[PDB]
RNA sequence: GGUGACCACGGGUGACGGGGAAUCAGGGUUCGAUUCCGGAGAGGGAGCCUGAGAAACGGCUACCACAUCCAAGGAAGGCAGCAGGCGCGCAAAUUACCCACUCCCGACCCGGGGAGGUAGUGACGAAAAAUAACAAUACAGGACUCUUUCGAGGCCCUGUAAUUGGAAUGAGUCCACUUUAAAUCCUUUAACGAGGAUCCAUUGGAGGGCAAGUCUGGUGCCAGCAGCCGCGGUAAUUCCAGCUCCAAUAGCGUAUAUUAAAGUUGCUGCAGUUAAAAAGCUCGUAGUUGGAUCUUGGGAGCGGGCGUCCCCGCCUUUACUUUGAAAAAAUUAGAGUGUUCAAAGCAGGCCCGAGCCGCCUGGAUACCGCAGCUAGGAAUAAUGGAAUAGGACCGCGGUUCUAUUUUGUUGGUUUUCGGAACUGAGGCCAUGAUUAAGAGGGACGGCCGGGGGCAUUCGUAUUGCGCCGCUAGAGGUGAAAUUCUUGGACCGGCGCAAGACGGACCAGAGCGAAAGCAUUUGCCAAGAAUGUUUUCAUUAAUCAAGAACGAAAGUCGGAGGUUCGAAGACGAUCAGAUACCGUCGUAGUUCCGACCAUAAACGAUGCCGACCGGCGAUGCGGCGGCGUUAUUCCCAUGACCCGCCGGGCAGCUUCCGGGAAACCAAAGUCUUUGGGUUCCGGGGGGAGUAUGGUUGCAAAGCUGAAACUUAAAGGAAUUGACGGAAGGG
RNA sequence: GAAGACGGUCGAACUUGACUAUCUAGAGGAAGUAAAAGUCGUAACAAGGUUUCCGUAGGUGAACCUGCGGAAGGAUCAUUA
RNA sequence: CGUAUGUUCAA
């Protein structure tokens, strides 16, 4: 068992210490590894250029093609795949177009069906994916 | 080895008392082991004990009077100050209605509610309720 | 348990409560310590001194029918011995041990022996340099110890 | 020399430090660039002048980077001051007014201050708070009483951009007035200003978690939704919509850091047989931990709160505990106080009559860890005093040294004087050593064991060979064939040679730290247990570093090579058969010497210690006891029988108790949570992979990540189904 | 008493080299992961049709096969004087 | 003696 002595507070502190590592939650945070892999840099939105439109296939047992747009952001030069929400959005966004980019609500991992998609689309060029949807304003037309 | 011998006593205690025995020896004896019986026979937990002279550490009898729920040690002596007692109480007693703190003070061997009423903190031996 | 050994043996000897000298012993303090003299003269180790004394004298123990201990009686009269009797026979079993890994070099169980022997002589060594009983550079030197023993 | 496993040195830091902030059972986790204090820097370094004070940058000099002007000779620069621009980004305001406040500098009541104040922008965040209210008619509905139960009357209450009706008000606009340095906003006021009071509340959701539709239309595993489980494949409670409803509300949704939830980092307080996990095993230094034992019944008054009880007492080690001092403010808790309430602020309140010198106040308090300092306590824990007495204490005799004094006309003092050393003889102390641990070491005694090493001996079998006999087959298999064979195979007999192996006896038996260990005899050293009125006296437990041993396979050098047999060859089998089957057969298997360090190295279960049920055995040791048998009688000793004790391998049973259960007398003595201590796990993968180090002849061993991916992977047990499983039909 | 100079000191900076940290290019090579409906076999799950698994070693398209030692987490808690 | 296999989702 444990070492309980009135002088082992160095063997305790030494011990979680080393044991801390070994939980991927603090791992993730302390090592800097994953700051510097994570593509936002610790930022919780991230600008970029749509490179190009793609289309995911969703998991088993679901069917359907989830919308994607492959984006590279602007800090750092990292190629992302962002998901677009929504039915029509898509259609809003073109090719090389400034989006606004945020997590999927998994801190890092893949939501739902949609498999190693990360990402998420929140504005095209300067003016919110959601106003577009819901008709508030319209793709900067020039 | 033997590192403790009063938490050698107090658990031959509980599990004698667990297991509906009237007497229980306790081996080896200590001016501790005596001191600690004799708080929770002030208190009734236990009846009369009689300590069996060997011309070495000794041996104990202690007579059970089927009271103990649990009499046990805390190991290390942890030192206990006066502002602190309460949350050890927190901790180690089922209620404030009952069940004691034994505590090694300056002023002698004595229970958690003595050294509040003689101010003085010190350093932990167990506990029974 | 032995701290060697996964024995948990208890074969001991339990002393009798009275440590008073009996009525049938006829033999005095003085006298007693008179015939120790003559059992460590003639090369007997306190270990065995006490046996003979025990066996065919009736001193059931020394210290009660002179207050002393067999060792510090020895003491006083210069009779100690140089090196004390359990370091020395822990010493000597090392040598006969060592000995025979030199003829019998494939005895790996020779070899794990010796390192335990070795073990029990640094810790009692130990022990002897912290009271002050040998020299406070005593060291076993298993090359040169063969000619302190036996 | 100094520093270091009590972590030095080196590296990192999305590190300025602290007061503090968020979160809050207790313990704690995280944050602290940021208005207060301390520090540091002024694009990067360096060097300086002046000055009390600077290594100053709204000082200078040089260099470096960048940059401006030029007539090309030169000259000039420093916003991490306030604005403002650009760039970077997910990410942050006016090139405004003022010294009135607050305070600072100066020769100074007078000047100045982008310090600071004021307004502007401001859904960072916080506080207060509209978006109606009422009355009647109406229609259901309750409601209150009576009555044919029905029914009726008045009355209270609710849904209706119901039918209305006229009351109220502030958002708004807008005189003055106040505010203020000047303004502003706020506060007041006059005017005006509400019916769809269109002066029109949003944001999310409506299968579950989770409050709210299985309404209607559209789409048809598409489009989409969906944090998770899941929805969608032509009647979608989940998509897209309409209607309705729900949650919070001037605020809600989303992303991301962090806290609780997480006893999912566990000191409190987690796990490690099977879910992830105890190192193969042992020794061992740091570390951690460590048996018992030294003044306790103690005059009371220190009662009757009756006691042969009491709170009260009076028969200078270290940790610890109690106390006192000093510990910035703000913040936090907290007292007072109608900011109108409130977050806030530190103000306010009484008395009108004279303010004759108005009075009456408040501007608390607590916490400030650790260390340090102070004064008590003396249990607990550690440590020390006499053992070659070099001992405590009391006086005694000497050999010495030095200041003051004890002689005030000097000096010599007649000096004495006390202290500080060395030294001799004494007396005296009850003279001075706790115990002997169901802790350990060692001695001895008789045993005991497939424990280890060397030598030796025997056994039959396998294989080969020689001779002899008879004979045509033998072998092998599911069947075969490869194969051996009248050159006589196989089989039978005799004999020889080699190398391996040690059957049966052989056990839920023994020994060893594990790995492992089995023919006889000899030799060598070792070991547990038991027995002991022997000895030592805490010498111990566990262990980072470190070290010895470590099956099998594998590697290196030498010897040997029967048997088996990776590889290989072949024959079968098969769709294929690089296999299972068969015939051969290399390495190896064997001995010696050097490596290797891993195994389901398993009891998948660390070690040491204590306690907790019963029963029959068993092996070792000892003790006791009818009887049987041999030892010819005796004696003891062996074989057997009946018990006891101790150490061990186990077994059965049990509602000890535990556990998710299987089960476990330990895997118990655990939310009634602490004997000591080592290793080690934190969803599944990626992966024991990469990479660096290290070891190795090699094979590899050890140490050992990350990116990324994923909503299960897994344990135990249940019911079914299935089985080229069994049993019965 | 100015310019100026020998020497000393502090010493930026520049060149060269060394060490170190981070980032990054790369022919080719060799992994891993994900992905509704690909090819070859059938290794594991029942005695999975050769019980399975561990260590080690060799071999083979691929799962795997084979030798040697081990484990039962086995398909046996048991086999009789 | 001797044989292997069974596209995706769906109660
Ligand atoms: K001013
Ligand atoms: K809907
Ligand atoms: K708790
Ligand atoms: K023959
Ligand atoms: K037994
Ligand atoms: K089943
Ligand atoms: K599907
Ligand atoms: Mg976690
Ligand atoms: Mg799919
Ligand atoms: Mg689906
Ligand atoms: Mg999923
Ligand atoms: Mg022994
Ligand atoms: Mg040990
Ligand atoms: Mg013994
Ligand atoms: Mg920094
Ligand atoms: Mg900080
Ligand atoms: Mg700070
Ligand atoms: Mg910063
Ligand atoms: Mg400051
Ligand atoms: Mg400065
Ligand atoms: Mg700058
Ligand atoms: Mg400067
Ligand atoms: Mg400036
Ligand atoms: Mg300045
Ligand atoms: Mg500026
Ligand atoms: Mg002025
Ligand atoms: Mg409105
Ligand atoms: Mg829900
Ligand atoms: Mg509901
Ligand atoms: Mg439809
Ligand atoms: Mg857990
Ligand atoms: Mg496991
Ligand atoms: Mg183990
Ligand atoms: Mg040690
Ligand atoms: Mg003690
Ligand atoms: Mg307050
Ligand atoms: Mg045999
Ligand atoms: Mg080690
Ligand atoms: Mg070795
Ligand atoms: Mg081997
Ligand atoms: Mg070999
Ligand atoms: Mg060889
Ligand atoms: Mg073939
Ligand atoms: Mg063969
Ligand atoms: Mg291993
Ligand atoms: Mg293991
Ligand atoms: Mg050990
Ligand atoms: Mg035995
Ligand atoms: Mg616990
Ligand atoms: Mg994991
Ligand atoms: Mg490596
Ligand atoms: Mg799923
Ligand atoms: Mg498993
Ligand atoms: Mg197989
Ligand atoms: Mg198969
Ligand atoms: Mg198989
Ligand atoms: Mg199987
Ligand atoms: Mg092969
Ligand atoms: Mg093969
Ligand atoms: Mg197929
Ligand atoms: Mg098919
Ligand atoms: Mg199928
Ligand atoms: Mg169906």
């Amino acid at each position: 068992g444990k070492c309980r002595g009135l002088r082992t507070a160095r063997k305790l502190r030494s011990h979680r210490r080393d044991q801390k590592w070994h939980d991927k939650q603090y791992k993730k945070a302390h090592l800097g590894t994953a700051l510097k892999a994570n593509p936002f840099g610790g930022a919780s939105h991230a600008k970029g250029i749509v490179l190009e439109k793609v289309g995911v296939e969703a998991k088993q047992p679901n069917s359907a093609i989830r919308k994607c747009v492959r984006v590279q952001l602007i800090k750092n030069g990292k190629k992302i795949t962002a998901f677009v929400p929504n039915d029509g959005c898509l259609n809003f966004i073109e090719e090389n177009d400034e989006v606004l980019v945020a997590g999927f609500g998994r801190k890092g991992h893949a939501v739902g069906d949609i498999p190693g998609v990360r990402f998420k689309v929140v504005k095209v060029a300067n003016v919110s994916l959601l106003a577009l949807y819901k008709g508030k304003k319209e793709r900067p037309r020039s | 080895v033997r590192m403790n011998v009063l938490a050698d006593a107090l658990k031959s205690i509980n599990n004698a008392e667990k297991r509906g025995k009237r007497q229980v020896l306790i081996r080896p004896c200590s001016k501790v082991i005596v001191r600690f019986l004799t708080v929770m026979m002030k208190h009734g937990y236990i009846g009369e004990f009689e300590i069996i002279d060997d011309h070495r550490a000794g041996k104990i009898v202690v007579n059970l009077t089927g009271r103990l729920n649990k009499c046990g040690v805390i190991s290390p002596r942890f030192d206990v100050q006066l502002k602190d007692l309460e949350k050890w109480q927190n901790n180690l007693l089922p209620s404030r209605q009952f069940g004691f703190i034994v505590l090694t003070t300056s002023a002698g061997i004595m229970d958690h509610e003595e050294a509040r009423r003689k101010h003085t903190g010190g350093k932990i031996l167990g506990f029974f309720f | 348990g032995r701290m060697h050994a996964p024995g948990k043996g208890l074969s001991q000897s339990a002393l009798p409560y009275r440590r008073s000298v009996p009525t049938w012993l006829k033999l005095t303090s003085d006298d007693v310590k008179e015939q120790i003299y003559k059992l460590a003269k003639k090369g007997l180790t306190p270990s065995q001194i006490g046996v003979i004394l025990r066996d065919s004298h009736g001193v059931a123990q020394v210290r009660f029918v002179t207050g002393n201990k067999i060792l510090r009686i020895l003491k006083s009269k210069g009779l100690a011995p140089d090196l004390p009797e359990d370091l020395y026979h822990l010493i000597k079993k090392a040598v006969a041990v060592r000995k025979h890994l030199e003829r019998n070099r494939k005895d790996k169980d020779a070899k794990f022996r010796l390192i335990l022997i070795e073990s029990r002589i640094h810790r009692l060594a130990r022990y002897y340099k912290t009271k002050r009983v040998l020299p406070p550079n005593w060291k076993y030197e298993s090359s040169t110890a063969s000619a302190l023993v036996a």
